[PDB]
């Protein structure tokens, strides 16, 4: 159970190790998303 | 000569960044497994305050006591691994800035060196050309 | 479109967004293949 | 620019920051490009 610890831990290193290179600007990709969202509500808002 | 010495240098660089992306992953991985012990320390110190409330149920005082003692030894120990998390984001910060920094300087050297080479041959190349065109010797005929 | 127009009839708004969310890729390539129609034709037209 | 007016959008004031910094990288190497080519241009005159 103890062996089994250890694994999580370094999967979880690896997490860690993934995060300080996961900054991406698809952050900044996914304010487009919520922008076309927003164009789609206001076009069936349109359509009311 | 400086086009080998230079491509050698872009050549460091490559392995450098890598080198530097694994430090990254290192004090991610380091930064995740002391939030997990923090993390499972304060609960190992909430299951120790109700063994204390179990034991103020009736009688043993000691028991509540001895459970008191346990409580502040795990928050003690949550206190400095809190901040040993915080050492350890802070280095990650500095890290991931200097590998920003690095980043830029590479691509920046890189390719200014490129077109820097290939604008030096061009203007060698157009030299050339204008002396072949005053170094025309078919006046040599002259002779005959 | 139609398919919105059927998440118009009731309820899935969701529905609208994600076809709005198609038209908006299908005009994209649409103008895009128009682009390339038009260098096509003028290649076409240099070469003849 | 216009990964810059979607941070104008809201919020990341960083991200257009960050994108006028493209923004004048860009424009410097576009400078410098462009007098390298007018340089081009004077030797394909001279040698023509």
């Amino acid at each position: 159970f103890e062996r089994m610890e250890n694994k999580v831990l370094d999967m979880e290193a690896t997490s860690q190790a993934a995060g300080e290179l996961a900054g991406f600007g698809i952050e900044n990709q996914f304010a487009q998303l919520e922008a076309s969202s927003g164009v789609e509500d206001e076009l069936a808002a349109l359509k009311a | 000569d400086p086009e080998k010495v230079l491509e050698q240098a872009v050549i460091d660089m490559q392995e450098d960044l890598v080198q530097l992306r694994q430090a990254v992953a290192r004090t991610i991985a380091e930064e995740k497994r002391t939030e997990q012990r923090l993390n499972q320390d304060t609960q190992e110190a909430k299951k120790w305050e109700d063994r204390a409330k179990l034991a103020l149920t009736n009688g043993e005082e000691n028991l509540a006591r001895e459970a008191l003692a346990r409580k502040k030894s795990l928050t003690d120990t949550a206190a400095a691994y809190q901040t040993q998390l915080a050492q350890q984001r802070t280095m990650s910060e500095n890290l991931r800035r200097n590998l920003a920094a690095l980043e830029a300087k590479i691509s920046e050297a890189k390719t200014k060196k490129n077109m820097l080479q290939a604008r030096a041959k061009a203007a060698k190349a157009n030299a050339e050309l204008q002396q072949t065109l005053g170094g025309l010797g078919t006046s040599s005929a002259t002779s005959a």
